[PDB]
């Protein structure tokens, strides 16, 4: 064949940092289906946000928005513990329909994305030459990402430590521990992947007592 | 581990 | 009073370097109009595209775009010698009119932009949370984006100098600005301020002889 | 100065 349909970029959602998971790879033959799995990012959430994108670029703000939905109702438990499964099938009209579904409880929602939603002829182009241009630039920004990622999550862990350590944490700790995660969060504002990874290593340093 | 989401 | 009908965000466009220029401020009134005068880019730039924007982040792409259109027969001259006059207007009813006119020639180009369109009640919430967390990063983000102009300005000054000298230039000063060039250009598309600051002054340092 | 747009 000389011709066929195909969605002309990624299509995906934004996941924890603002970065770009892709479901559905840019040209890909429609229709098409994929699923993939996803958690909570934070203790105790009862919703997601689904934010669906179009584009080839790490920084989720840099694609095009198709739309966004919330999926409330999830038990509240530890990061990483909830099951999403997101599912986003695109049919031979090019409408793209997206659902979210949380396993243990069941609920789902979902949203229709008309088949003209997104970039047109000439955003397209730009956007996989801008994409090309920032290959590596991209690269280093999901670094950071996985880097402040893994920062927020000591942050809000020794946080919840702290307070559950209560008076068993000596007074000297915890001023220090304090110190340290305040630390951290400035260097978690800024785009210096060393920087957050040596504030992680100074709160570590003055928590050894917290982790016991 | 699965990717993460905020919400 | 005690009940205002606002624009519940900010209103503005797209400038130089992906960053957010405001044209009617958050929580203004209804109606209301507003002006500013822009120029272009880059020398010889025939268009400019206008790319409407709801929200409070100084990096554009955090906000939600309402909208674009571009507005072209700009006469070729300088970067910053043009003057496109953009104009927001909401009315009564929350429609958005914007246009931007060539202050030269009197060409326009104006699109209108439904009450519905952009973030709801519950995003609206959102971005202003979001941009109150992230105040510092964005003004970070903001002294970033006028590093990358200058750089990308002296980028482009440096290559017409560069086209300019023709065989003149003398080999060795072509290889070391190239690479300065590149160095610059790579530089520009990440996101730390003083290495792109040092990259303009190693592209300066080797384009001493270029005048 | 006037602040710049691409296009």
């Amino acid at each position: 064949v000389l011709l066929l349909d195909v969605t002309p970029l990624s299509l995906g959602i934004e996941t924890m940092g603002g970065v770009m998971t892709t479901l559905i790879a840019k040209n890909t033959t429609i229709p098409t289906k994929h699923s993939q799995v996803f958690s909570t990012a934070e203790d105790n959430q009862s919703a997601v946000t689904i934010h669906v994108l179009q584009g080839e670029r790490k920084r989720a703000a840099d694609n095009k928005s198709l739309g966004q939905f919330n999926l409330d109702g999830i038990n509240p438990a530890p990061r990483g513990m909830p099951q999403i499964e997101v599912t986003f099938d695109i049919d031979a009209d090019g409408i793209l329909h997206v659902s979210a579904k949380d396993k243990n409880s069941g609920k789902e929602q979902k949203i229709t994305i008309k088949a003209s939603s997104g970039l047109n002829e000439d955003e397209i182009q730009k956007m996989v030459r801008d994409a090309e241009a920032n290959a590596e630039a991209d690269r280093k920004f999901e670094e950071l990402v996985q880097t402040r990622n893994q920062g927020d999550h000591l942050l809000h862990s020794t946080r919840k430590q702290v307070e559950e350590a209560g008076d068993k944490l000596p007074a000297d700790d915890k001023t220090a521990i304090e110190s340290a995660l305040t630390a951290l969060e400035t260097a978690l504002k800024g785009e210096d992947k060393a920087a957050i990874e040596a504030k992680m290593q100074e709160l570590a340093q003055v928590s050894q007592k917290l982790m016991e | 581990n699965r990717l993460m989401l905020t919400g």
